[PDB]
């Protein structure tokens, strides 16, 4: 299947005393495998993968340093915006940017992105081309032309086509026996009698990963989403996730509802149903 | 600017059975801005030695985290999440059920 | 492996 590298970075402005808190994760699919905090005592990148511990410490200290150039960056940043929005001194304020790129089943490119938030709202985005920019107001527009003078687009379209999708592979490689397997949900349905006449049937989706999955139920072989409901998927800490989806059907009518799983680990989709 | 209010579960890591160790997990999520208080409970009382994640966030840019730590179950005791967020006038508090 | 080591400011 696809994959993809991505990073996200947020930076909160804390007008009281000090620099902002600025906390940098990387993620490979649905695996995290790196992080940075401000206010933690290493001042390092830090591994939270295993895969990624054999990295050297060339790597590490390289990570390091421009981790700490991309919270510098962002202290600017907030302090700019600050300004380009007319705002007090007084509050906190958040800047936010995820950067990455995919590639498709054959590990080549498919795309690349980065884009930037102002406290929550899109501020400036790369276009899919990578090549222009998509300002979603006037001091973000003024921000583009800047960028767009100094071109950019193109050293970050030579990171997101190259170097970042050199690297991905590089960890699909090195983390195989984990990031190459995919864990199938693991299923079952639970019944609940509300009273004499209605019961909820769930359908359970357990220790799976990736964390995309679909759960549908049918009645009588057709879709039905009345009387349904559905829980966003949910870590389950170590490192699968959780989903369910439940229906309210009338007592003894239960076999007329199956639960249809949809995920990458399942060869076909399995199908539920309560004859239990 | 906006802000959005967190959305919380609260669930185990293992299906609960009544003296096996294993996870209590409270997942935070859809909230902006970031800075939130979260505790897990039991019987009422503050567990101490919670965990959490590294932040990140959503598409939307929303941000999620998962707060968890271990626990034994039993058939008396009580679990809850509390959280507290710059859009709560008043902590949430978001009891365990081990169906959910 | 993160981009840069440049990432103009804003």
């Amino acid at each position: 299947g696809s994959h993809s590298m991505r990073y996200f970075f947020t930076s909160v402005s804390r007008p009281g005393r000090g620099e902002p808190r600025f906390i940098a994760v990387g993620y490979v699919d649905d695996t995290q495998f790196v992080r940075f905090d401000s206010d933690a005592a290493s001042q390092r990148m830090e591994p939270r993968a295993p895969w990624i511990e054999q990295e050297g410490p060339e790597y590490w200290d390289g990570e390091t340093r421009k981790v700490k150039a991309h919270s510098q960056t962002h202290r600017v940043d907030l302090g700019t915006l600050r300004g380009y929005y007319n705002q007090s001194e007084a509050g906190s304020h958040t800047v936010q940017r995820m950067y990455g790129c995919d590639v498709g089943s054959d590990w080549r490119f498919l795309r690349g992105y980065h884009q930037y938030a102002y406290d929550g709202k899109d501020y400036i985005a790369l276009k899919e081309d990578l090549r222009s920019w998509t300002a979603a107001d006037m001091a973000a527009q003024t921000t583009k032309h800047k960028w767009e003078a100094a071109h950019v687009a193109e050293q970050l379209r030579a990171y997101l086509e190259g170097t970042c999708v050199e690297w991905l592979r590089r960890y699909l490689e090195n983390g195989k026996e984990t990031l190459q397997r995919t864990d199938a949900p693991k299923t079952h349905m639970t019944h609940h009698a509300v009273s004499d006449h209605e019961a909820t049937l769930r359908c359970w989706a357990l220790s799976f990963y990736p964390a995309e999955i679909t759960l549908t139920w049918q009645r009588d072989g057709e879709d039905q989403t009345q009387d349904t409901e559905l829980v966003e998927t949910r870590p389950a800490g170590d490192g699968t996730f959780q989903k369910w989806a439940a229906v309210v059907v009338p007592s003894g009518q239960e076999q007329r509802y199956t639960c249809h799983v949809q995920h990458e680990g399942l060869p076909k989709p399995l199908t539920l149903r309560w004859e239990p | 600017m906006i802000q959005r209010t967190p959305k919380i579960q609260v669930y185990s890591r293992h299906p609960a059975e009544n003296g096996k160790s294993n996870f209590l997990n409270c997942y935070v999520s859809g909230f902006h801005p970031s800075d939130i208080e979260v505790d897990l409970l039991k019987n009422g009382e503050r567990i101490e030695k919670v965990e959490h994640s590294d932040l990140s966030f959503s598409k939307d840019w929303s941000f999620y985290l998962l707060y968890y730590t271990e626990f034994t179950p039993t058939e008396k005791d009580e679990y809850a999440c509390r959280v507290n967020h710059v859009t709560l006038s008043q902590p949430k508090i978001v009891k365990w059920d081990r169906d959910m | 492996y993160l981009g840069g080591p440049d990432f103009p400011t804003i």
